[PDB]
């Protein structure tokens, strides 16, 4: 996990647990201990600027991989990246997990682009509860104007009337 | 049917009612050893067929010793209903037909009384006198159908090509390595079935545990730690704290690495 | 900061140092650095 984050090829705890059969609690404890050791080694020897590499969320790096797993087009992937970037400004959903934020942004852009993939299929692909995806979409429905990328509706490739209501 | 031979004790009288000797008076039965192509062989050798029904009629013309087989119309219309029986060997020697049947197990000069002989109820039921091969007749209206079938044998291919996945490659590779989905299969969940068993034990009083140990040593003298632990449900520390007091471990005997009762309590 | 053209969609892009070297319009990862703006001298022989 540290290597992925340092290479900006960051995976999630669910990915590393799918690889290695490891308990979550002592995985987190080991990650915290090794981050402390690595910071101590950096302070003792050569100093490195983090510039947002060890950050726990890293939600922009999970969008292209999840969009590839769902078979989404590049413009849908870019719009999902923009939506995930703009979800940080929203106070109520910024506390959610980065996986959940990325998945609900991807599902919102899927509904925006009329991609025929259901929320159950998105949940089965990305191991997220369908109720969680639906709740995230129903709470991001209020902030439609800020999340959806403006020159997309300026060029008319998508419209905000396409998203189903709550 | 497992059995041992070279029995001079004559146990076969008691362990087989049927005689072991080869049954022979049917050996004068005349049998024709007939070879078939695969369509007739598949129609005539499958066990879901052959209920004693008539399958054809044999005509023997003595002008040139010509044998013709004429099948009935009940089986199929694509196959011919007239074949010639070519006598590959008019005189066949040293060829017989015998049947093998299970027996009734219920109710120099140096020799060894063990051969590992498997006896079976055998019976020579015929003598092969004519080796014959079946040929479809040239003038039949289905000989061209047989030629077409035999051409189809070398024409058709029994193997299909590899299936190419036309789905998006990202959707194909979503299952691979780094993946969100946890493995829902329960194949070799040995850790899952082993970690669910937890043995938790209370500290019974010393008089009770020593009474139980003395009863179990009276039951059987030598004990191992795991067996006595699953018999007593006690912690290792307290179990050793009583076992060193009233027992000792064997270190050099054939029953080593086992806790046995002390020789003072052995006579009691 | 510097001028690039995508491989197959022929889109013009401006890249700095911290920017990832990818196309922003079609997602392609192959970009060609632009032809220089200065006049280039060739003898006609
Ligand atoms: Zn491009």
């Amino acid at each position: 996990l540290i290597g992925c984050r340092r290479a900006e090829v960051a995976r999630t705890f669910k990915e590393i647990q799918s690889l290695i059969h490891v308990k979550t609690k002592e995985f987190g404890k080991t990650l915290n201990i090794m981050k402390n050791i690595l910071r101590g080694k950096s302070e003792d020897g050569f100093l490195k600027i983090d510039t947002d590499n060890m950050s726990g969320a890293q939600n922009l790096t999970y969008i292209p991989r999840f969009c590839s797993h769902l078979g989404l087009p590049m413009q849908v992937t870019t719009s999902a990246e923009y939506t995930a970037k703009k979800c940080k400004e929203i106070k109520e959903i910024a506390g959610k997990s980065p996986i959940t934020i990325a998945v609900v942004s991807i599902y919102l852009n899927i509904l925006l682009f009329q991609i025929p993939i259901t929320a159950a299929k998105v949940g089965q692909t990305l191991q997220v509860t369908e109720g969680t995806i639906k709740s995230g979409y129903k709470i991001l429905y209020e902030h439609r104007d800020k999340l959806v990328d403006p020159q997309l509706i300026a060029n008319g490739v998508v419209s905000l009337d396409n998203l189903p209501g709550v | 049917e497992v059995f041992d031979g070279n029995d001079i004790e004559n146990n076969e009288t008691k362990v087989y009612e049927e005689s072991l000797d080869l049954d022979l008076e049917r050996s004068n039965r005349q049998v024709w050893l007939v070879r078939l192509p695969m369509f007739l062989a598949e129609k005539w050798r499958d066990r879901n067929n052959l209920h004693g029904q008539e399958l054809g009629k044999i005509r023997i013309n003595k002008d040139g010793s010509k044998i013709t087989l004429l099948l009935n119309e009940n089986d199929n219309d694509s196959i011919p209903h007239e074949y010639d029986l070519e006598l590959t060997k008019k005189v066949v020697e040293n060829e017989y037909v015998f049947t093998e049947q299970n027996l009734k197990k219920y109710q120099r000069d140096r020799y060894i009384p063990y051969v590992k002989t498997i006896p079976k109820k055998t019976a020579i039921v015929g003598t092969v006198c004519h080796e014959c091969q079946v040929m479809p007749s040239m003038n039949d209206p289905n000989y061209h159908k047989i030629v077409e079938q035999r051409r189809n044998i070398v024409k058709l291919n029994n193997k299909e090509r590899i299936t190419t996945l036309d789905e998006t490659v990202g959707v194909t590779m979503s299952h691979t390595g780094m993946s969100m989905r946890s493995d829902n299969s329960n194949f070799l969940k040995v850790g899952r079935e082993k970690a669910k068993s937890n043995i938790k034990s209370i500290r019974m009083p010393k008089k009770e545990i020593l009474d139980y140990l003395f009863k179990l040593f009276d039951e059987y003298d030598y004990w191992s730690l795991k067996g006595l632990k699953e018999r007593t449900r006690q912690p290792e520390a307290h179990l050793k704290e009583c076992l060193d007091k009233v027992a000792t471990l064997v270190k050099k005997g054939p029953y080593a690495f086992k806790y046995t009762l002390r020789p003072e309590y052995k006579k009691l | 900061t510097l001028k690039y053209i995508c491989a197959e969609c022929s889109s013009k892009l401006s890249l700095s140092r911290t920017d990832a070297v990818r196309c922003k319009d079609c997602g392609h990862r192959i970009l060609l650095k632009a032809r220089t703006k200065r006049l280039v001298q060739f003898e006609a022989r």
